[PDB]
C-alpha cells in the first residue's frame, strides 16, 4: 500500500460504531477492538483505511485529543433515537477542533424501521447543509461497505520521527 | 451506570493514567474521574488562549493573536516542561505497554551548559568533545578516565571498583581519586548528573553514579542528546495510557467534579465519591493532592515556570529546533539550577516559526520575576511570557491508614524519573507488589 488514510467513528454510545467497524472489516457482528484495516484500490493506488474505534470513551465525554492526532477522514454515527441524532451536533464541533480532515454522517440501525424515531428527510437535509455526505446503514438494509468506501475515495482527492 | 470498581483514580495527570493503565492492564476494574474537561491534569498542553486565560489579566485581540500567532489548533503548550531520558524508565514503561503505539517522539538537538554568560552545548560525542571549548585539554583527559571508570565499574566485581566504594565514599571523594577541577565537577554533578545543587558532593556516590550512567545510556540509544520529546506535546503521554486503560476496561469520566468523598463511618476510610453522575464505590483510591489537600503537606518549595514565546531560533544553538538549557547555581550565586526546556514547530506544539522556551527555577527571592533574567537574557527577543507559580505538595500518609494514594506535584527536575519513582512506589503501596513489566 502506498497511502494510509486514519479515520475516527465517533457519536453517542450505543449506536453500532463498534459493529460497523467489525462488518466493514471483519464482517461479523456481535449481541472490543481498538483498531481494524482494510485495503481498497483507487486509481491503481493501494490504500490502507485505518479505522479507530473509541473504546466506550465517548460515553462521558472522555475521547482524547490524540484520538483524532493525523486523522484525515472521521464518521459521525446516530441510531431509533433522535438524542443521538440532535448529539450529531456536538461531535461535528469536537472534531472540526481536533482534527485537521473529511467527513460523512451515517444513520445506523436501519434495519428497525419499524421503531424509527425522526425520518431520512430531515437527515439528508442535515447533512446537504454541512457539508458531510450522508448514508443510511445497518450493521446487521447494509450500506456498511458503500459508507466506508465512499468516505475513502473522497479522501483519495486530498493528496523525522523516532521508534523505540 | 457500573457503581462498584477495585480502583477509583482522581485526576488525569501522567501519574494518575500510567497507574489506571498499569492496573486495568492487571484486570482490576478502573474508574477513573476528571473534575477538569480535558486530560493531563497539572501537567497537560493547552491552547494559545487557554494560556491567556491562565496566566494574563485580559484575553489578546481575535487579530493581535492571529497576525502573530495563528491559528489556537496549531498550539499544545506544556503547563510543566519535562524532556524523556532516552534510557529512562518511561521509555521503558511505554515500550512495555505498547503506549508507542499512541504517541510520536523526536529526538531533542542538544543540551547546553551555562559558564560565565554564555551557553556551550554539552558534547554528545568523541568529534564534538575533541572540538569542545568548554574544558581544556588535561580537563578532557581527567573526565575520560572518570567516564571510562564509569561504564566499566560492576557492581558485583570488586576487582572493576578502582578502590571506590558507591556506598562508603561521597561523591566528592570519586572526583578526589580522578583528580578533577571544580568546574569539572560542575559540569559532571549538574550537566550530566542532572544535580540542581552542589548537596551531592558531601552524600553517599551511589545516587550520581546512577544519574551519570543514566545519561551515557540515553545518550548512546541513538545519539546527539540523552532526550526525546512528543510530538503534540507532553499532553499526548496521560491520554496515551488513559486509553491503554480504556481499551482494558477502565471507564472514563471528565468534567466530573467531586461533590464528596465517602468515608467509612469509624475509620476514616476510603469508601467512594458522589458525583453529577452518581456515587461511585472503590476500597482505595488514587489522587493527585488538588482532590484531598488536607492529606498533603508542602514539601517547602515553590517553582516559577515562565513561558516564553520566540519569532526565533535560540541564539548560538545553531538554529537547533530543540535543546535544553542547564544554569548551573555557582554561576549566579544561587541554591538551585534555572533550567530552560525549548520546543518548536518541529514538534507540533506552536505554529510555524515560533519557540516555546519554558524557564523553571525552585524560588528563593521575593522577586521570582528577577530570579529568571539570566534565562530571560539566553533567548533573544520574546512575543509573551507567561508566568505560573506552583507549590510542591506529597501526602502526609502512604495510604496504609485510609486508603488514600496520593502522587506527588511534578517536581522541578528536567526529566520524568522522580515522576516514574512516583508510580513505582504507588503501584506498591497500592498492590503490595513491585511493579513487574509485563
Ligand atoms: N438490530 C441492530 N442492532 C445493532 C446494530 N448495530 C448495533 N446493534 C446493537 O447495539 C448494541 C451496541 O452497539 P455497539 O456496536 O456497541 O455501538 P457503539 O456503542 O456505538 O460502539 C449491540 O448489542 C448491537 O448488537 C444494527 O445495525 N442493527
Ligand atoms: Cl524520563
Ligand atoms: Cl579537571
Ligand atoms: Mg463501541
Amino acid at each position: 500500500y502506498d497511502l494510509l488514510f486514519k479515520i475516527v467513528l465517533i457519536g453517542d454510545s450505543g449506536v453500532g460504531k463498534s459493529n460497523l467497524l467489525s462488518r466493514f472489516t471483519k464482517n461479523e457482528f456481535n449481541m472490543g477492538v481498538e483498531f481494524a484495516t482494510r485495503t481498497l484500490e483507487i486509481e491503481g493506488k493501494r490504500i490502507k483505511a485505518q479505522i479507530w474505534d473509541t473504546a466506550g470513551q465517548e460515553r462521558y465525554r472522555a475521547i482524547t485529543s490524540a484520538y483524532y492526532r493525523g486523522a484525515v477522514g472521521a464518521l459521525i454515527v446516530y441510531d431509533s433515537k433522535s438524542s443521538s441524532y440532535e448529539n450529531c451536533n456536538h461531535w461535528l464541533s469536537e472534531l472540526r477542533e481536533n482534527a485537521d480532515v473529511a467527513v460523512g454522517l451515517i444513520g445506523n440501525k436501519s434495519d428497525l424501521a419499524h421503531l424509527r424515531a425522526v425520518p431520512t428527510e430531515e437527515s439528508k437535509t442535515f447533512a446537504q447543509e454541512n457539508q458531510l455526505l450522508f448514508t443510511e446503514t445497518s450493521a446487521l438494509s447494509e450500506n456498511v461497505d458503500k459508507a466506508f468506501e465512499e468516505l475513502i475515495n473522497t479522501i483519495y482527492q486530498k493528496v523525522p520521527t523516532i521508534s523505540l | 451506570i457500573d457503581t462498584d470498581y477495585d480502583v477509583i483514580v482522581l485526576g488525569t495527570g501522567i501519574t494518575e493514567c500510567i497507574l489506571s493503565g498499569l492496573l486495568s492492564v492487571d484486570g482490576k476494574k478502573v474508574l477513573h474521574i476528571d473534575k477538569q474537561d480535558h486530560y493531563g491534569g497539572e501537567a497537560a498542553s493547552v491552547t494559545l488562549s487557554q494560556l491567556y486565560e491562565k496566566f494574563k489579566q485580559n484575553p489578546i485581540s481575535k487579530e493581535e493573536r492571529e497576525s502573530k500567532f495563528g491559528k489556537d489548533r496549531d498550539w499544545n503548550v506544556d503547563l510543566i516542561p519535562k524532556f524523556l531520558m532516552a534510557n529512562g524508565e518511561l521509555t521503558n514503561i511505554l515500550i512495555h505497554t505498547d503506549v508507542t503505539r499512541y504517541v510520536d517522539f523526536k529526538q531533542v538537538s542538544g543540551s547546553y551548559v551555562f559558564k560565565q554568560g554564555k551557553i556551550y552545548k554539552v558534547p554528545a560525542n568523541e568529534i564534538e568533545a575533541i572540538s569542545s571549548p568548554l574544558m581544556g585539554i588535561f580537563e578532557k583527559r581527567r573526565m575520560k578516565k572518570f567516564l571510562e571508570w564509569i561504564s566499566s565499574y560492576k557492581e558485583d566485581d570488586l576487582s572493576t571498583h578502582q578502590g571506590l566504594d558507591l556506598d562508603k565514599n561521597t561523591m566528592d571523594e570519586v572526583y578526589y581519586k580522578f583528580g578533577l577541577g571544580n568546574s569539572t565537577k560542575e559540569f559532571i554533578g549538574h550537566a550530566m548528573a542532572l544535580w540542581t545543587n552542589d548537596d551531592y558532593l558531601q552524600q553517599p556516590a551511589r545516587p550520581s553514579f546512577e544519574r551519570i550512567l543514566l545519561y551515557c545510556q540515553s545518550v548512546a540509544r541513538y545519539g546527539k542528546s540523552p532526550y526525546l520529546y512528543p510530538m503534540y506535546g507532553l499532553g499526548e503521554l496521560p491520554q496515551g495510557f488513559a486509553r491503554l486503560s480504556a481499551i482494558y476496561g477502565g471507564t472514563y469520566m471528565l468534567d466530573t467534579p467531586i461533590d464528596e468523598v465517602l468515608y467509612k463511618k469509624d475509620t476514616g476510610k476510603f469508601e467512594g465519591v458522589k458525583t453529577k453522575l452518581g456515587t461511585f464505590k472503590a476500597p482505595l483510591v488514587i489522587a493527585d493532592p488538588t482532590y484531598f489537600p488536607e492529606k498533603c503537606k508542602s514539601t517547602g518549595q515553590r517553582v516559577i515556570r515562565a513561558i516564553c514565546i520566540l519569532n526565533h531560533p535560540v541564539p548560538n544553538t545553531s538554529n537547533a529546533d530543540s535543546l535544553q538549557i542547564i544554569i548551573p547555581q555557582s554561576q549566579l550565586g544561587r541554591k538551585s539550577d534555572i533550567y530552560v526546556a525549548i520546543v518548536s514547530d518541529a514538534h507540533n506544539v506552536c505554529s510555524k516559526g515560533h519557540y516555546l522556551a519554558i524557564i523553571s527555577t525552585i524560588i528563593e527571592t521575593d522577586k521570582p520575576h528577577i530570579e529568571l533574567e539570566p534565562a530571560f537574557k539566553l533567548l533573544g527577543p520574546i512575543e509573551e511570557k507567561f508566568m505560573g507559580i506552583a507549590e510542591l505538595f506529597e501526602p502526609r500518609e502512604d495510604g496504609s491508614k485510609d486508603n488514600i494514594y496520593l502522587s506527588r506535584s511534578y517536581d522541578a527536575s528536567s526529566h520524568f524519573e522522580s515522576m516514574t519513582d512516583d508510580v513505582k512506589d504507588i503501584y506498591f503501596r497500592v498492590t503490595g507488589h513491585p511493579l513487574v513489566l509485563k
